[PDB]
């Protein structure tokens, strides 16, 4: 895998 | 919402889950046919990857077909090639297939595998 | 064959293209029903996504209903927030939705999300 | 984008 995108 | 978290691999596992539904025939609702070979398929992966499936499956008629016939003129392994690319970003492009595949992405309208295989025969001349 | 090349961004373009044909109700063939609310999906969307529709639609019954109940206890936001999360790779997770996120994520057995959902709560704690 | 997967 989670990310910020 | 601009606070939302994104799973890197979400988009890769969906379309290797499409292909495994499309390996096992499984809600697969057209077959494409290329001359003498059948390709069964989804239309709306169709349509996601391709300019000419995405207008043929929003016409208010051919939306209801189950069977596509293309242009005689297309080669059955180039569709073959296309068909596994729109299903796994993968594409087997060889030199004895390039035109063929460069021949028939521009059929279907895919612009992307269009460009890469002008840059790979321009390399070869 | 091991000689294919691969277009980076073509699984992320499939699904956004997936979405919008989503928003523009086209080719959607089935209504999900989460109490007082309906959701318009395409099947194969969702079976690639979660493992309870993959269950539901490989079910040689089940797979011919245009109509799927879900349990009254799930909540219709949670859903649609997973929803979108199917079609984006996106997840709009925040404090006031969490519990609704996980409890729907277990439901439709979503382990990715169900495993985001624990880490944000554990860090909470 | 091309790749070498
Ligand atoms: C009009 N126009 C449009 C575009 N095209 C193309 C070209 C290419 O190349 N590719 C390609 C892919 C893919 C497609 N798909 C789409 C788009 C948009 N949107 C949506 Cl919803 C869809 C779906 N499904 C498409 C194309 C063309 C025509
Ligand atoms: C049996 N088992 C199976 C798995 N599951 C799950 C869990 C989770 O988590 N997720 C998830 C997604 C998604 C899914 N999908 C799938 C898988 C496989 N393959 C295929 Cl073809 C498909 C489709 N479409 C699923 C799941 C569960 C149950
Ligand atoms: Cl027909
Ligand atoms: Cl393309
Ligand atoms: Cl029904
Ligand atoms: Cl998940």
């Amino acid at each position: 895998a989670w990310v910020i995108p | 919402a601009d606070s939302c978290i994104q799973f890197t691999r979400h988009a890769s596992d969906v379309l290797l889950n499409l292909n495994r539904l499309r390996s096992r025939d499984i809600l697969t609702d057209v077959v494409i046919v290329v001359s003498r070979e059948q390709f069964r398929a989804h239309k709306t992966v169709l349509m996601a990857c391709s300019g000419l499936f995405y207008s043929i499956f929003t016409d208010q008629l051919k939306c209801n077909l189950s069977v596509i016939n293309l242009d005689p003129e297309i080669n059955p392994e180039g569709f073959c090639i296309l068909l596994d690319f729109m299903y796994t970003s993968r594409l087997n492009l060889r030199e004895g297939n390039i035109m063929a595949v460069m021949a028939t992405a521009m059929y279907l309208q895919m612009e992307h595998v269009v460009d890469t295989c002008r840059k790979f025969i321009k390399a070869s001349e």
